């Protein structure tokens, strides 16, 4: 059961902090 | 001697050829057998890419006439050699200087260089 | 297709030194590469070894050339034995 | 220089293909050797790819498992020439 | 620094999905796939992300430009990669004896 | 109406080494070649076209052209999921021919 609740918290902190904003290019 | 030998004889007796190598027949017969499982090759990528069951007739045309630029690439046309000639035949030839020594290219198009070789030390 | 590697390839450019925050356009074409990459090594996979199975030795021999790979898929079988020992 | 580096390591390696035998077909493609180094990296990258060429079909021999002597057949050199730009096509059952 | 731990953070955390790999490797395949397979590819295909990303990063080096990564120099990552063949690709029929 | 204009070419040689120049001669002989690589790609991919039947010129078959051809790979456009891979389709007549040859080697 600690396996299977602290797989998601390594990918949920990977949503908060890298790519706030989406950008385009030209 | 299959049938396909006994035929790849036939022929190489139509051409101007009466004194071959017995080696021959069997180069001929390989290079018949790598050309068609090249063009059956082709023609069963694009069976599947007009995405159809089988291989049609005129999926083996196009890997036939696709693969005529590539894998037998020709000689140039006599359409576009007379064309290429009669522009280069109508500059007139040059004179000639008296006394040139050896007449050669400039020292870039010649092969006269002064051609290194490694210290063997 | 719709994107299925669009946020899991914004954070390993940033682990290789992009940014906070790629292009979207730069983000679709490394998705198109990596679909690709997995494609490729799939279908030299099931020809090698047995035939319409793709298997670990066969992937090995595939990656054996390139040595940052090669040396990455041992550390990571390696680690995963040793895993499962400690369970 | 990486190629003087190199030439300076294989002052030790002696390459199996002979120097009559690579400076022969030198001689047909265009020049005499006169140096006897170039005629040494020359063969010892040619033995490199033959060497790769048959290793790699000792692996997929090895790999279709018969542990006791491996036979070099048309059935492990064939897949193995076509990573490499050879590309042969043997026919089977002439009918 | 504090940058270069959060760095190095994303750097190990970051991974492809397994539930989604195994989904994309069986359509390929037609019936099955092993975990040691699939924990393999995904860690591979993380590899030649940092082959690109690292190499398209001495593009923008090359060319003077800054960090934000556009497009010409991703085309322009593929296109070297391709020329040291680091890029498989099993449609191209290749002949090296002409 | 011409594709290529002698300042995207310049920025070409630029992006490689910027202390290079090319000739008058070697500036026309690109400019030729890159002519030749587009006609020759458009008229592949048109002749796939119409073997689809279709006559709309997709992005599929100028895929098609280049990776058979010319080994490239353009990245950024994406294409559909590709079906499970036919392996071997090898007939029966193939099956019971090469079930001679081994019957003659080894009986």
């Amino acid at each position: 059961v600690n396996l299977s609740e602290e797989s998601a918290r390594i990918l949920a902190t990977n949503s908060e902090l890298v790519g706030t904003l989406t950008r385009s290019c030209k | 001697m299959p049938k396909d030998a006994q035929m790849m004889a036939q022929i190489l007796k139509d051409m101007g050829i009466t004194e071959y190598e017995p080696r021959v027949i069997n180069q001929m017969l390989e290079f018949a057998f790598r050309y068609v499982t090249t063009i059956l090759d082709d023609a069963k990528i694009y069976s599947s890419h007009a995405k159809k069951a089988t291989v049609d007739a005129d999926d083996v045309r196009l890997a036939i006439q696709c693969r005529a630029d590539q894998s037998f690439t020709s000689p140039p046309p006599r359409d576009f050699l007379l064309d290429i000639a009669r522009q280069r035949n109508q500059t007139p030839l040059p004179l000639i200087k008296p006394y040139s020594g050896p007449r050669l290219p400039p020292d870039r198009y010649c092969l006269t260089a002064p051609n290194y070789r490694l210290k063997s030390l | 297709r719709k994107r299925l590697f669009s946020k899991e390839l914004r954070c390993m450019m940033y682990g290789f030194g992009d940014d906070q925050n790629p292009y979207t356009e730069s983000v679709d074409i490394l998705e198109d590469l990596v679909i690709e990459f997995i494609t490729e090594m799939t279908h030299k996979a099931m020809s090698i070894g047995r035939q319409g199975r793709v298997q670990v030795e066969d992937i090995v021999f595939l990656i054996r050339k390139d040595p940052r790979k090669f040396a990455r898929v041992k550390d990571l079988l390696t680690m995963n034995e040793e895993l499962k020992r400690a369970r | 220089t990486p190629l003087v580096d190199f030439l300076m390591q294989l002052e030790d390696y002696t390459p199996t293909i002979p120097d009559a035998v690579t400076g022969y077909y030198l001689n047909r493609a265009g020049f005499e050797a006169s140096d006897p180094r170039i005629i040494r990296l020359i063969s010892l990258a040619a033995q490199k790819f033959i060497s790769d060429i048959a290793n790699d079909a000792l692996q997929h021999c090895k790999m279709k498992g018969k542990d006791r002597k491996y036979t070099l057949t048309m059935e492990d050199l064939t897949p193995a020439l076509s990573e490499y730009g050879i590309n042969v096509k043997k026919p089977h059952y002439f009918t | 620094s504090e940058e270069q731990l959060n760095r190095y953070e994303m750097y190990r955390r970051s991974a492809f999905p397994k539930a989604a790999i195994k989904r994309l490797i069986q359509s390929i395949t037609g019936t099955s796939v092993s975990q040691n397979v699939v924990i393999a590819m995904s860690g591979i295909s993380k590899v030649f992300v940092g082959e690109v990303v690292e190499e398209a990063l001495d593009v923008c080096e090359k060319w003077g430009e800054m960090p934000p990564l556009q497009p010409k120099h991703m085309r322009e990552a593929v296109r070297r990669l391709k020329s040291k063949g680091q890029i498989p690709n099993s449609k191209h029929k290749k002949i090296i004896f002409f | 109406n011409q594709v290529l204009t002698k300042k995207k070419l310049q920025d070409l040689v630029r992006e490689v080494d910027p202390n290079e120049q090319l000739d008058e001669d070697v500036e026309e002989m690109l400019l030729q070649i890159a002519d030749d690589f587009i006609e020759s790609v458009v008229t592949a991919a048109c002749q796939l076209a119409r073997h689809r039947k279709s006559s709309t010129l997709e992005v599929k078959d100028v895929q098609l052209h280049l990776e058979r051809q010319w080994n490239m790979w353009i990245p950024g456009f994406g294409s559909e999921e590709i079906r499970p891979y036919k392996k071997a389709c090898t007939t029966e007549a193939h099956k019971q021919r090469m079930a001679l040859i081994r019957k003659t080697t080894k009986k």
